[PDB]
RNA sequence: CCGAGGGUAGGGCCCGUGACUGGGGCGAAGUCGUAACAAGGUAGCUGUACCGGAAGGUGCGGCUGGAU
RNA sequence: UGGGAGAGGGUGGUGGAAUUCCCGGAGUAGCGGUGAAAUGCGCAGAUACCGGGAGGAACGCCGAUGGCGAAGGCAGCCACCUGGUCCACCCGUGACGCUGAGGCGCGAAAGCGUGGGGAGCAAACCGGAUUAGAUACCCGGGUAGUCCACGCCCUAAACG
RNA sequence: CGAUGUCGGCUCGUCGCAUCCUGGGGCUGAAGAAGGUCCCAAGGGUUGGGCUGUUCGCCCAUUAAAGCGGCACGCGAGCUG
RNA sequence: GAAUGCCGGCAUGAGUAACGAUAAAGAGGGUGAGAAUCCCUCUCGCCGUAAGCCCAAGGGUUCCUACGCAAUGGUCGUCAGCGUAGGGUUAGGCGGGACCUAAGGUGAAGCCGAAAGGCGUAGCCGAAGGGCAGCCGGUUAAUAUUCCGGCCCUUCCCGCAGGUGCGAUGGGGGGACGCUCUAGGCUAGGGGGACCGGAGCCAUGGACGAGCCCGGCCAGAAGCGCAGGGUGGGAGGUAGGCAAAUCCGCCUCCCAACAAGCUCUGCGUGGUGGGGAAGCCCGGGUGACAACCCCCCGAAGCCAGGGAGCCAAGAAAAGCCUCUAAGCACAACCUGCGGGAACCCGUACCGCAAACCGACACAGGUGGGCGGGUGCAAGAGCACUCAGGCGCGCGGGAGAACCCUCGCCAAGGAACUCUGCAAGUUGGCCCCGUAACUUCGGGAGAAGGGGUGCUCCCUGGGGUGAUGAGCCCCGGGGAGCCGCAGUGAACAGGCUCUGGCGACUGUUUACCAAAAACACAGCUCUCUGCGAACUCGUAAGAGGAGGUAUAGGGAGCGACGCUUGCCCGGUGCCGGAAGGUCAAGGGGAGGGGUGCAAGCCCCGAACCGAAGCCCCGGUGAACGGCGGCCGUAACUAUAACGGUCCUAAGGUAGCGAAAUUCCUUGUCGGGUAAGUUCCGACCUGCACGAAAAGCGUAACGACCGGAGCGCUGUCUCGGCGAGGGACCCGGUGAAAUUGAACUGGCCGUGAAGAUGCGGCCUACCCGUGGCAGGACGAAAAGACCCCGUGGAGCUUUACUGCAGCC
RNA sequence: GAGCUAGCCCUGGCCAGGGUGAAGCUGGGGUGAGACCCAGUGGAGGCCCGAACCGGUGGGGGAUGCAAACCCCUCGGAUGA
């Protein structure tokens, strides 16, 4: 339930923030943060590749188990749920029986206390990781694995979910989060429920400082530039378009579809995205 | 104001220095002119 | 000291008035159409919503104060 | 205290019919629509038929001149939670009652906010007809909305 | 065109006269007063404000009068901009 | 002889501008050939969150001393950061290295690239981050946490003793972390004392005093005291921490739990070693057997890895502790003690500046620490002052114009002007009080006002302390005193109403634009199923992202409110297994060259044959577009209504003479004496209009309009005054410019604006201070304009290519 | 050539003092329970005033400058993009 302020500044008028409330350890488990390389979205060659990253707050990563059959049969306990500021989604510490401990993304519903398991003969339970084949028809299931052990890819931001919808030989039908049909091989793991953090969506940055603390630099409208820098760059005074709208480097941005045609995914793709 | 000179022993060695020059197809060539045109230092002084 | 009152400043209430503007009432024989009264020729009425020169029309849900 | 009838309310789940769309099959010259037509759909293979699937909404028969609720209103089925109510017995309290300016709560539809949902229906809108016109009636489309949750709106031929 | 800085304002003047006022006149459809019209006359004088960058113009309040032009549309090695 | 030619020399301007912050000088005495300028003394002024002091960077001998004055020094010079010479920088503990890792760089493995080379795991490099043992004083002309003294400490090597399963680059713990706020206890620092120590002093009317002035400490090992940080103990199980493991992780049980215990810092004390003022006398000697005590204020620093809250969720690796493996247990490691060993580089000096960056001893720029006192509500603000450092390397006069910075001004008060530009006004704190509107926060310091010094009396609370005295902090009342005036000096908003634009804080044309422009939360469209899309790269490889549709890219719009109409004919994009065209290729009807012929060779029709295009549809918060003429009502006028032509469709709501209105100063209303501006209206909108968004909107703005109040030298209309210049004298001494010049006025003439020609007029020779009309004055081979079959940036349905994609 | 400048990465440092007083918490009231109101506590914010620090709004000076962008007065930000 996201929480409001009082407008006590022209920013805090419409400012929101997470109620956080879902969490209870505040500082993550030493053995399984590592440093964050921030990029500023500069690539190997110092050249900036992604335009308006940088400068927000530092940040370690916490190493997220997307496997989960590495342990399969071998229960843990849901220690605690944690803030990640790497991801959407909250993060579940887990306590194996083994002793070992590991960060799952936090679905929706998971409560500190219980216990989860990974298996072909897991329980469906909130919580728990089976092979796509082994997960009844209808099942609303998140961190899905894409390709068998090649880790979980799909359905994995705050709020999102996969649903089984049926099953063909080796592979079973997905409605992914973006209302594409599409085949998933049976022995791909997923993770039983939707993701949680579901009003995630509802939050408002409120002011400027906001985007720049999560590394979001201001962004620039071609419209505002000139003809050396973009399609749209140029005119006295204001101007439209005035060619198909373009993107900084010339390819039409309204509409056209970018996706390679002869991709050999195409033939597990049952029925494109909605909406 | 501030002017464009701000001298800096470290910044004038790894940018100027001997072993910049070596690394480098280019440098190499400043190295093998400035001997040629008989330079007395071929590279930039700094006292490190 | 208080003190009529005078002066500076800021409020509140009422009355008059104002380019222009909104609809309202009324006015023997203007223009447009015909919404209602008969099943009024699409039963009417209705609260709401949207639309239309105008009466009105349409959607939703309601009423019979509807006919056959 | 013992009993009863009930679409009374809220939550969770769940069934079959039908529509639409999708996929496969089979088939070919029209389908659709009206007062009649036209627009529209269809040889790029529609309609009609079979099979598979997706999804939303409403629950046929029972069903009634029926039942319940203070009203608005409430109808597939299952469970849970919860209200009102009637009867019996004549057991308990001993007038503890009636109404009720204010207050407070509920309040059909439509409408509004933030999300979700969107099959059918359908304001707006587009087209085809009709007509002197036709910003209508009829026809083919079609967006809000209609559905869910939360929060507003507080209206009515909210009528007996 | 190997540069003659370009509107207006300010300052500072100077000149012409086809004279706005003051002086001298003739004619008058000049009773008087006030005007009209032309002639002579450049000695001096020719206001303050509202609007607009404005020149100009209109307006307000005056005035004997609120004149028109030249001087690189006088004057940026004088100022403004 | 010319090339705004080249190199050099020397002129002109000219003894002219200037001599670099307006913090400021005067005298006496020295020295010396020579002195405003060097030295000494006394007087005066300036800085004092520095203009003082300590680091770092950079500089590189400039440091100290003797001897010098040609040049350098904006004058002088005896002086100097200058010339010559000599001397000067001393570390196991400070900094860096023989330690660690960060970005990044490099790079065995490996990958890619015509060559050069590009990548790249580990590893290695890499610091102002982690880690690590020295504090106080003395001494030199010049170094000192370095030499000396006193007291402490670290590592390594060997030994002795005690102890133990010893052993690692491997496992584990730890190191190890944000922002804001902040408790307790200290210290640094500072105030006061009638207490202790001190050379002295009594002035000029008074004071021999509880008088004036001066000082009253610093370091310190073990121990102890105080304040804190860190940390449960035991046992059983065990499949996890890429071998092992008694470690750690997980499960269970028992004892302890604001604690205690153990451990580690901080502070106090502490054997001991130091220091020690004014004044007096000549850096030193005295003072001095110096004293070295008490109270108060008190950090942003310390205890610290403290506490709380919050969201944007906050490095790594070594040192260190533990665990075990090979091994080895005669070893080895831990502990205590002893002896020995302990290398390399820096160390001078400047360091907000005359030694650094600016060509200069340049009003500019330069990171970190300390930065005292009193008063002003606070403070690093402001005034004055301490310690300390300076008077800014030309001076002396004069007291013109004019310029600069500054002060005042009678009456008026914006009349100035494009504009209140500028300058006034206001101004801190306390109290009273405060409107439209609003998103309920705000508007708000609204506005407007009253208070403010000093004395005496009564009196309330808090801190320290003891519950008291003292010290210290926050107040309440009463009675009075003075002046023109009490935030008495310095520092410290003018205010209001009403429009336009942009919600907002931010951002920008370094050096003419700070804005209405960009950004911005937020809204929408669109692409993207992950080896994503997209981006950089030939590639490998990266970014995207160790992210996964509540995510990521691209585009437009720009908080918020109410909204965003109609057109898909053209262009774009999306969809369409049909049809039409369609390249290479398939096919080979039918030819042709040649040869005696088998053959060899060349052409080649139908037909099959992709993307693209055509074609069929969809699509506007895609590119875009959203009519004309004529007629009509019972006064007139005007047309709700009609006719017709055309369109893909004819602009809806809202707004409108507008940041848009040409005619225009439209018309009417308001404001004014007067209003081309302003405000409110009207609507024939030359030429608004709905995400190149439309209409609004509280708050906000060094944005741009209009008005009023307040106040003024803006102005009527100027006057005086101050200082720095200008001016005169001594010293030093430029510059652009310059065909040569013996260089007047008019009226003419002339290539059409003449000192230079003609006629006339006027005019003795040479300067100084001033003014700018001319020398078509200087500057810059006009930026405008045109010309060149000159160039460059940019655009596109110009051409032709290429990357990329199909 | 990024010792200027623009952006980003890593690691450090800096922001006197004063004002305003959000959430929460506690208590009181309120109710069937609530929402809610009130007081105290609290200490939020691209909050307010103002030094350092970062700027460069307006005017004046300067214009062979002290300076190839400076000086004076005034003004913006100053816990944050
Ligand atoms: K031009
Ligand atoms: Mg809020
Ligand atoms: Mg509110
Ligand atoms: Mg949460
Ligand atoms: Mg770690
Ligand atoms: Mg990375
Ligand atoms: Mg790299
Ligand atoms: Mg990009
Ligand atoms: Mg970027
Ligand atoms: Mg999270
Ligand atoms: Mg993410
Ligand atoms: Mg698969
Ligand atoms: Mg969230
Ligand atoms: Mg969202
Ligand atoms: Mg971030
Ligand atoms: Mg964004
Ligand atoms: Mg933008
Ligand atoms: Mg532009
Ligand atoms: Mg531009
Ligand atoms: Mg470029
Ligand atoms: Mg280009
Ligand atoms: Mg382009
Ligand atoms: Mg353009
Ligand atoms: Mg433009
Ligand atoms: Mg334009
Ligand atoms: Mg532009
Ligand atoms: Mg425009
Ligand atoms: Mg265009
Ligand atoms: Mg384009
Ligand atoms: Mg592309
Ligand atoms: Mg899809
Ligand atoms: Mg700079
Ligand atoms: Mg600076
Ligand atoms: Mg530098
Ligand atoms: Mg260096
Ligand atoms: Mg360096
Ligand atoms: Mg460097
Ligand atoms: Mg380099
Ligand atoms: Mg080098
Ligand atoms: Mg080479
Ligand atoms: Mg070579
Ligand atoms: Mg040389
Ligand atoms: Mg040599
Ligand atoms: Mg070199
Ligand atoms: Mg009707
Ligand atoms: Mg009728
Ligand atoms: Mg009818
Ligand atoms: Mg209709
Ligand atoms: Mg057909
Ligand atoms: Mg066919
Ligand atoms: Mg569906
Ligand atoms: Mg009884
Ligand atoms: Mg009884
Ligand atoms: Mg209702
Ligand atoms: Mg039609
Ligand atoms: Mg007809
Ligand atoms: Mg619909
Ligand atoms: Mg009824
Ligand atoms: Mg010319
Ligand atoms: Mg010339
Ligand atoms: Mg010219
Ligand atoms: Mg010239
Ligand atoms: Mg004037
Ligand atoms: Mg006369
Ligand atoms: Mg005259
Ligand atoms: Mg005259
Ligand atoms: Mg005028
Ligand atoms: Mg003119
Ligand atoms: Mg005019
Ligand atoms: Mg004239
Ligand atoms: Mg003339
Ligand atoms: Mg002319
Ligand atoms: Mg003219
Ligand atoms: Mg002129
Ligand atoms: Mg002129
Ligand atoms: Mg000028
Ligand atoms: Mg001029
Ligand atoms: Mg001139
Ligand atoms: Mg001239
Ligand atoms: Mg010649
Ligand atoms: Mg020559
Ligand atoms: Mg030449
Ligand atoms: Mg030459
Ligand atoms: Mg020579
Ligand atoms: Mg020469
Ligand atoms: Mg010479
Ligand atoms: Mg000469
Ligand atoms: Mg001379
Ligand atoms: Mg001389
Ligand atoms: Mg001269
Ligand atoms: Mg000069
Ligand atoms: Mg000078
Ligand atoms: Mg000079
Ligand atoms: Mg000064
Ligand atoms: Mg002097
Ligand atoms: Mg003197
Ligand atoms: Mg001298
Ligand atoms: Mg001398
Ligand atoms: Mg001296
Ligand atoms: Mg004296
Ligand atoms: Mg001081
Ligand atoms: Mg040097
Ligand atoms: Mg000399
Ligand atoms: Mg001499
Ligand atoms: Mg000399
Ligand atoms: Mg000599
Ligand atoms: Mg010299
Ligand atoms: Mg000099
Ligand atoms: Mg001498
Ligand atoms: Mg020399
Ligand atoms: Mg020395
Ligand atoms: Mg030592
Ligand atoms: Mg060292
Ligand atoms: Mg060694
Ligand atoms: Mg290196
Ligand atoms: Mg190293
Ligand atoms: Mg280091
Ligand atoms: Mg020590
Ligand atoms: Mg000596
Ligand atoms: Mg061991
Ligand atoms: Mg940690
Ligand atoms: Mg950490
Ligand atoms: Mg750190
Ligand atoms: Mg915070
Ligand atoms: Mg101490
Ligand atoms: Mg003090
Ligand atoms: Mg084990
Ligand atoms: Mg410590
Ligand atoms: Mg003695
Ligand atoms: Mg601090
Ligand atoms: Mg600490
Ligand atoms: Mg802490
Ligand atoms: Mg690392
Ligand atoms: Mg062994
Ligand atoms: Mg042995
Ligand atoms: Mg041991
Ligand atoms: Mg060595
Ligand atoms: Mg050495
Ligand atoms: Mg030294
Ligand atoms: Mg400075
Ligand atoms: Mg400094
Ligand atoms: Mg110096
Ligand atoms: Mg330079
Ligand atoms: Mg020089
Ligand atoms: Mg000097
Ligand atoms: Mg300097
Ligand atoms: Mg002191
Ligand atoms: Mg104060
Ligand atoms: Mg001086
Ligand atoms: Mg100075
Ligand atoms: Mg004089
Ligand atoms: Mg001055
Ligand atoms: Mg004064
Ligand atoms: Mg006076
Ligand atoms: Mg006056
Ligand atoms: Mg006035
Ligand atoms: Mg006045
Ligand atoms: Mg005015
Ligand atoms: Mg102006
Ligand atoms: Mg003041
Ligand atoms: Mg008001
Ligand atoms: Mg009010
Ligand atoms: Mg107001
Ligand atoms: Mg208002
Ligand atoms: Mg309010
Ligand atoms: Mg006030
Ligand atoms: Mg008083
Ligand atoms: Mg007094
Ligand atoms: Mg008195
Ligand atoms: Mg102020
Ligand atoms: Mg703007
Ligand atoms: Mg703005
Ligand atoms: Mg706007
Ligand atoms: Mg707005
Ligand atoms: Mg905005
Ligand atoms: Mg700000
Ligand atoms: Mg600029
Ligand atoms: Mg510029
Ligand atoms: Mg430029
Ligand atoms: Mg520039
Ligand atoms: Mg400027
Ligand atoms: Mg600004
Ligand atoms: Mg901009
Ligand atoms: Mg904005
Ligand atoms: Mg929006
Ligand atoms: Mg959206
Ligand atoms: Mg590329
Ligand atoms: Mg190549
Ligand atoms: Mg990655
Ligand atoms: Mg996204
Ligand atoms: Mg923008
Ligand atoms: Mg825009
Ligand atoms: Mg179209
Ligand atoms: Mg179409
Ligand atoms: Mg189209
Ligand atoms: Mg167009
Ligand atoms: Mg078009
Ligand atoms: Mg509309
Ligand atoms: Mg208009
Ligand atoms: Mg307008
Ligand atoms: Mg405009
Ligand atoms: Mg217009
Ligand atoms: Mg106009
Ligand atoms: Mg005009
Ligand atoms: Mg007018
Ligand atoms: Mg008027
Ligand atoms: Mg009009
Ligand atoms: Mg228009
Ligand atoms: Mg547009
Ligand atoms: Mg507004
Ligand atoms: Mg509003
Ligand atoms: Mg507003
Ligand atoms: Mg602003
Ligand atoms: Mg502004
Ligand atoms: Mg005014
Ligand atoms: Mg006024
Ligand atoms: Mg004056
Ligand atoms: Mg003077
Ligand atoms: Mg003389
Ligand atoms: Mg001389
Ligand atoms: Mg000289
Ligand atoms: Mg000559
Ligand atoms: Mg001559
Ligand atoms: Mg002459
Ligand atoms: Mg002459
Ligand atoms: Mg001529
Ligand atoms: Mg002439
Ligand atoms: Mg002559
Ligand atoms: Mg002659
Ligand atoms: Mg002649
Ligand atoms: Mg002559
Ligand atoms: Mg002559
Ligand atoms: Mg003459
Ligand atoms: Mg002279
Ligand atoms: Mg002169
Ligand atoms: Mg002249
Ligand atoms: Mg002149
Ligand atoms: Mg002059
Ligand atoms: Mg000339
Ligand atoms: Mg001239
Ligand atoms: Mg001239
Ligand atoms: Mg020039
Ligand atoms: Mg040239
Ligand atoms: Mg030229
Ligand atoms: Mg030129
Ligand atoms: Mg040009
Ligand atoms: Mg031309
Ligand atoms: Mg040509
Ligand atoms: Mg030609
Ligand atoms: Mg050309
Ligand atoms: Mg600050
Ligand atoms: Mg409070
Ligand atoms: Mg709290
Ligand atoms: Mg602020
Ligand atoms: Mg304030
Ligand atoms: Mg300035
Ligand atoms: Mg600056
Ligand atoms: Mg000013
Ligand atoms: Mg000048
Ligand atoms: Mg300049
Ligand atoms: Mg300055
Ligand atoms: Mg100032
Ligand atoms: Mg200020
Ligand atoms: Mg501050
Ligand atoms: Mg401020």
């Amino acid at each position: 339930a996201v929480k409001k302020f009082k407008p006590y500044t022209p920013s805090r008028r419409f400012m929101t923030v997470a109620d956080f409330s879902e969490i209870t350890k505040t500082e993550p488990e030493k053995s399984l943060v590592k440093p964050l390389k921030k990029t500023g979205g500069r690539n190997n060659q110092g050249r900036i590749t992604v335009r308006f990253r940088g400068g927000g707050h530092k940040r370690l990563y916490r190493i997220i188990d997307f496997k989960r059959w590495d342990k399969v049969g071998i229960p843990a306990k849901v220690a605690a749920i944690e803030y990640d500021p790497n991801r959407s989604a909250r993060i579940a510490l887990l306590h194996y029986v083994d002793g070992e401990k590991r960060y799952i993304i936090a679905p929706d519903g998971l409560q500190v206390g219980q216990q989860v398991v990974a298996g072909p003969d897991a329980p469906i339970q909130v919580g728990n990781a089976l092979p796509l084949r082994f997960i009844p028809v209808g099942t609303v299931v998140h961190a899905v694995e894409l390709e068998p052990k090649k880790g979980a890819k799909l359905a994995r931001a705050a709020g999102t979910s996969a649903q089984i919808q049926g099953r063909e030989g080796d592979y079973v039908i997905l409605r992914l989060p973006s209302g594409e049909l599409r085949k998933v091989h049976g022995e791909c793991y997923a993770t039983v429920g939707a993701v949680g953090n579901a009003d995630h969506k509802n939050i408002v940055l409120g002011k400027a400082g906001r985007s720049r603390w999560l590394g979001r630099r201001p962004h620039v409208r071609g419209a505002a530039m000139n003809p050396v820098d973009h399609p749209h760059g140029g005119g006295e005074g204001r101007a439209p378009r005035g060619r198909p709208p373009a993107s900084p480097w010339g390819w039409q941005t309204k509409g056209l579809k970018t996706r390679k045609r002869r991709k050999p995914s195409s033939r597990f793709i049952i029925a494109r995205r909605k909406k | 104001m501030k002017r464009t000179w701000q001298p800096n022993r470290r910044k004038r060695a790894k940018t100027h220095g001997f072993r910049a020059r070596m690394r480098t197809p280019g440098g190499r060539k400043v190295l093998k002119r400035r001997r040629q045109k008989g330079r007395w230092r071929l590279t930039p002084a700094v006292r490190k």
